[PDB]
């Protein structure tokens, strides 16, 4: 009954990561260990929200 | 003895037998409303057990 809301095309532009796995695997420990606090604030985000269009900043 | 007790414990019995009466029309009443409308003590239909729902944080955050 309701219009689902989606952001547009270029609310969804970012600067893309383009590292294949084994270069994120190899330096996967230090970066867990480096961006923890922004990375611990995304996926609070994501699990109290349930919604990916509430944390997409 | 006199006529008094038979008169009079015929009035307690036919008191006695139209309570009853009353009570027995009034329980179909009540019956026939609890069961189409649910809202009564009676008539209560099984929905299931909400405390076996895992709250828990999942594998993944849509849920």
């Amino acid at each position: 009954p309701g219009i689902v809301e989606l952001p547009t095309l270029e609310e969804l532009k970012v600067e893309e990561v383009k590292v294949s796995s084994a270069v994120l695997k190899a330096a996967a420990h230090h970066y867990g260990a480096q961006c923890d606090k922004t990375n611990k604030e995304f996926m609070l985000c994501r699990w109290e929200e349930k919604d990916p269009r509430r944390c997409l900043k | 003895d006199g006529p008094e007790k038979n008169y009079e414990k015929t009035l307690a019995i036919l008191q006695i037998e139209s309570e009853k009466a009353e009570l027995r029309l009034k329980e179909q009443e009540v019956r026939r409303l609890m069961r189409a409308r649910g809202d009564g003590p009676w008539y209560q239909f099984p929905t299931p057990e909400k405390e076996f729902i895992d709250h828990s944080p999942k594998a993944t955050p849509d849920n």
